[PDB]
């Protein structure tokens, strides 16, 4: 083995705990992309760290897009403190990761036939639809996508010791089912 | 006046084809729509 | 002419002793030439398949009319 | 340098003040008032910034992609006038 | 959904665009009834069959569609590319199976009766005729 | 209709420099400024609409982005333009309006 997972996108939700109007907020903004006919949000972005947030009225605010759990709690303080300088009373609560996306590379192909056989009542493969298996584990409650080529994709996780053990418990089903 | 009494029709014409293509343009075959009628 | 489509999809000629070997029915398929016209009110702006004939042997459109003595002991059919 | 654009302000002044005549007539001022428009207009005509519409403004990941048509353009203190234009910008 | 399911159970074989074609489902509900039904299905406890019935649609003699057998299980075997789809597996299998004998359909006509994309085929040709070698039967 | 954002133009603020001048210098009735304003948007328009054939390209580094009330603006650092010659700009502006 001696493969470790990489995270590739971390989504987290930050309460303001105020309410904003639009207009003027994506009038007196600098980077942010607003448009209520397609999306009632305001989509403001920052450089460092490179992330994306979605702002609403109700000063409910999610953001994601960040490779590390710092860069998405930094990256919110600075979402945060632009709200503070906009002009409204915004606090920096709630802050809870929602999500966790992960992948890795296993080096060899993998059975997705035999697998998707085996392992009937967690895998759903469909190649005409998804070339990719889909295999929902247990414990912990971790969904995995199994490709062809050995890349193996994590999502549906809350810390990052349930994408660990996941791929650890993933490990030895994908090199049973190998090919060279 | 003899030769008004000559009159016929033309008879059915059987597709000589390989069969699996008529019989594959009878039912399920990929391919819809191609024509606009009752289409609403 | 006369054809059989069997269960799997496969559909081919058929002869009076396979047909009645196998409990088949010696019919040929039909199809229409279907015109489809829309007029909105004299403003004026397809080979369907519409069912199977059972074929009568040493008919026109059976295989066996135009056979010949030993092209009838190939069939296995009687002169 | 662009004759093309002196073309475009000439037909300008020509066809502003053969239009506003109308008006400047049923006010009841002056033609050679309306001849003095034009002649201190022509001497008066003699910080990069783009006017225009846009079409489709698309965004992925972190490249814009803007289509525009019909505009002016101030840049080193030359101007230009184009019928579509491209962007292709990167947000940091 | 479920004539789909008593085809998948009679060991027949339907595309998605032939009951699509019969019934607009508009694919994507349609994948998700059939997702939740086969759920269903599991809680009251191969493209193979493809080739002769494409083989049917062009009207192809019985070695090329017993030779389009050996080759798509061979290229199952071989893996690259593993499949996108088994439909333009099987469509680039018989495309090889009928290059390599004289009958003349090209790529065009195939690719407007079987409802598959010129540069898919071609696309698959390339690799598959990168790996001609290990695919001759006799 | 006919948007009023081509009067911040070099020539729309020429106009608006001979309009002002013809009023404040002179006794050139008001109100009809305006009148000459709202032809000037409809000549501008038809004009740039029908008597423009330049296709320019602009690629640089976005700097700012917004959008409000149907209007596209652009702050681009260090982009280069196209004609149909090419034109380095450190800073450009871009304000568009909806075409529809």
């Amino acid at each position: 083995s001696g493969i470790v997972p990489t995270l590739q996108n971390i989504v987290a939700t930050v309460t303001l705990g105020c309410r904003l109007d639009l207009k003027t907020v994506a009038l007196h903004a600098r980077n942010a992309e607003y448009n209520p006919k397609r999306f009632a949000a305001v989509i403001m972005r920052i450089r460092e760290p490179k992330t994306t947030a979605l702002i609403f009225a109700s000063g409910k605010m999610v953001v994601t897009g960040a490779k590390s759990e710092d860069d998405s709690k930094l990256a919110s303080r600075k979402y945060a403190r632009i709200i503070q300088k906009i002009g409204f009373a915004a606090k920096f609560t709630d802050f809870k990761i929602q999500n966790i996306v992960g992948s890795c590379d296993v080096k060899f192909p993998i059975r997705l036939e035999g697998l998707a056989f085996s392992h009937g009542t967690f895998s759903s493969y469909e190649p005409e639809l998804f070339p990719g298996l889909i295999y929902r584990m247990v414990k912990p409650k971790i969904v995995l996508l199994i490709f062809v080529s050995g890349k193996i994709v994590l999502t549906g996780a809350k810390q990052r010791e349930e994408i660990y053990q996941a791929f650890e418990a993933i490990y030895p089903v994908l090199s049973e089912f190998r090919k060279m | 006046r003899n030769i008004v009494k000559l009159n016929n029709k033309e008879r059915i014409t059987t597709l000589d084809e390989t069969v699996g293509v008529t019989m594959s343009h009878t039912g399920m075959s990929m391919r819809s729509d191609n024509s606009n009628f009752l289409k609403v | 002419k006369p054809m059989v489509n069997e269960s799997d999809g496969v559909t081919h000629a058929l002869y009076p002793q396979e047909a009645r070997l196998r409990n088949l029915t010696y019919s040929s398929g039909l199809f229409v030439d279907v015109k489809k016209r829309t007029y909105e009110l004299k403003y004026e702006l397809g080979k369907v398949f519409i069912g199977r004939l059972p074929i009568m042997l040493r008919s026109k459109n059976c295989y066996l009319s135009e056979a010949t003595e030993s092209d009838l002991y190939k069939l296995k059919e009687c002169p | 340098s662009n004759a093309e654009a002196s073309r475009v302000y000439e037909i300008i002044v020509e066809s502003v003040v053969n239009e506003v005549r109308e008006d400047f007539e049923n006010a009841g001022i002056d033609e050679q008032t309306l001849q003095d428009l034009k002649n201190i207009w022509q001497k008066k005509l003699t910080e990069n910034l783009m006017l225009c519409l846009y079409d489709k403004v698309t965004r992925t990941k972190a490249r814009w992609k803007c289509s525009l048509k019909d505009g002016v353009v101030t840049i080193n203190r030359n101007d230009y006038t184009f019928q579509k234009a491209q962007v292709e910008a990167e947000w940091v | 959904a479920s004539i789909l399911i008593g085809c998948r159970r009679a060991e027949v074989a339907r595309t998605f665009k032939e009951i699509q074609s019969l019934i607009h489902v508009k694919t994507k509900e349609f994948g998700k009834t059939l997702n939740i039904m086969k759920n269903i299905l599991r809680g009251k406890s191969q493209n193979l069959t493809y080739i002769p019935r494409f083989c049917s649609h062009l009207g192809l003699p019985m070695q090329v569609t017993t030779s389009a057998e050996y080759t798509a299980k061979k290229c199952k075997e071989i893996k690259e590319i593993a499949g996108k789809s088994p439909i333009t597996i099987a469509v680039v299998s018989i495309y090889l199976n009928i290059l390599l004998f004289q009958i003349p359909i090209t790529a065009a006509k195939v690719g407007q009766t079987l409802q598959v994309t010129e540069g898919t085929i071609k696309s698959g040709y390339k690799i598959l005729y990168e790996h001609r070698d290990k695919l001759v039967d006799p | 209709g006919y948007y009023e954002l081509y009067r911040r133009s070099t020539i729309g603020n020429s106009l608006v420099d001979a309009l002002d001048t013809l009023i404040s210098d002179g006794r050139i009735e008001a109100s009809l400024a305006m009148r000459v304003l709202e032809t000037f948007d409809k000549v501008v328009a038809e004009t740039l609409k029908d008597n423009t054939q330049s296709k320019l390209t602009v690629k640089g580094n976005l700097d700012t982005y917004g959008f409000c009330d149907d209007v596209w603006t652009f702050i681009v650092k260090n982009c280069q333009v196209t004609v149909e010659s090419v034109i380095s700009v450190d800073k450009l502006r871009i304000v568009a309006c909806n075409s529809k």
